[PDB]
């Protein structure tokens, strides 16, 4: 009979209603001092939590993704994220901590394989202006939702995203929260999504090299311990490196810092990886490091670099037989004097 | 690093 999604029309409205409730708050907020009172909605006074949670659960699954798609389920779910985040602004209150969540995980879910939903969400600024500002909250797993639904919005974005993702400050954030954080699993989301940004523009580039500390921390994680049995965080940093390394060839403060974190031999340890991605990373970063620059072409054909290239320019994997090629004729074209005796 | 589901 009449049987359609009447249930999450009702979870929406609950959000909306909710939505609205916050938006009267915040339209009556006199400026500063609004009053002795102290109140603002309690999303828990609304039950908020198990609405956007069943929404939540309900986005895993591509019919209703459809169906939430018809009733503006991501700009309702993007706008209940934004109102909590910019009334209480960094809680630990586990209510406001766990709502927020749930909303990022939708979102994730709805932004994923749909080009038009990540252009959308990129287009309302003010809730890509609170994402990217939970990126600091002491919550890490928060942090690790948010660089979830922002790894989304990083892949296959359109040139306006692109240059909103920019614009919000996404990089730098991204970057400087990867410097703090403990949780393995959150460090694979926030690295996910600087990866995909990184190919973007050299502005992108840039400003990853720019934050302090950024590239002595990727080099760490090209050695990095994992306790979940993956390569993720050697493969997401690594790739980071890779793509960044063009820049870095023309900057020979930032080739320093990868000379003192032995960033030259772990390349070269990592052609021998069981992770062809890891392979791949490396013959794209030393291509870019041995290209212009005597003393790391110097160092790399010391450390034997010239042989371990020479065993993968006949590779059948594309990135890996034309990455390790390229880094080598340009050793091969700049063979130092005491290699002709 | 491509897209995803939630994880």
């Amino acid at each position: 009979g009449h049987h359609h999604h009447h249930h999450m029309l009702h979870l929406l409205e609950q959000i909306r209603a909710y939505c609205e409730t916050c938006w009267e708050w915040q339209e009556a907020h006199e400026p500063g001092m609004d009053q002795d009172k102290n109140p603002m909605p309690a999303p828990v006074e609304h039950q908020i939590c198990p609405a956007v949670c069943v929404l939540m659960k309900l986005s895993f699954d591509e019919e209703h993704r459809h169906a939430m798609n018809e009733l503006g389920g991501l700009q309702a779910i993007a706008e209940l994220l934004q109102v909590d985040c910019e009334m209480y602004g960094l809680t630990n209150d586990h209510y406001s901590i766990t709502l927020r969540r749930y909303a990022g995980m939708a979102l994730t879910n709805l932004t994923f394989g749909d080009v038009a939903n990540k252009a959308t969400l990129c287009s309302m600024k003010g809730c890509m202006r609170a994402l990217v500002a939970q990126l600091k909250s002491e919550s890490e797993d928060l942090q690790q939702v948010i660089a979830s639904v922002l790894r989304n919005l990083s892949w296959r974005a359109d040139v306006n995203s692109k240059k909103t993702l920019r614009e919000v400050g996404s990089v730098k954030a991204l970057m400087e929260c990867a410097l703090e954080v403990k949780k393995e699993s959150t460090l694979k989301s926030v690295l996910s999504a600087l990866w995909n940004l990184s190919a973007h523009c050299t502005e992108n580039k840039a400003d990853i090299c720019a934050v302090d500390g950024a590239l002595a921390f990727l080099v760490g994680t090209l050695t990095y311990r994992s306790q979940t049995n993956t390569l993720a965080i050697i493969e997401s940093g690594g790739g980071i490196l890779r793509n960044v390394s063009s820049l870095i060839a023309t900057n020979e403060d930032h080739r320093q810092i990868l000379r003192e974190n032995n960033c030259l031999q772990t390349l070269l340890q990592h052609l021998k990886s069981h992770s062809l991605t890891i392979v791949s990373n490396a013959c794209g970063t030393l291509w870019n490091l041995s290209a212009r620059n005597p003393k790391d072409q110097e160092a790399l054909w010391d450390m034997g670099a010239v042989s371990m290239l020479k065993n993968l320019i006949h590779s059948k994997h594309k990135m890996i037989a034309m990455g390790s090629a390229a880094a080598l004729r340009n050793l091969m074209a700049n063979r130092p004097a005491k290699y002709k005796d | 690093a491509g897209e995803s589901l939630y994880e």
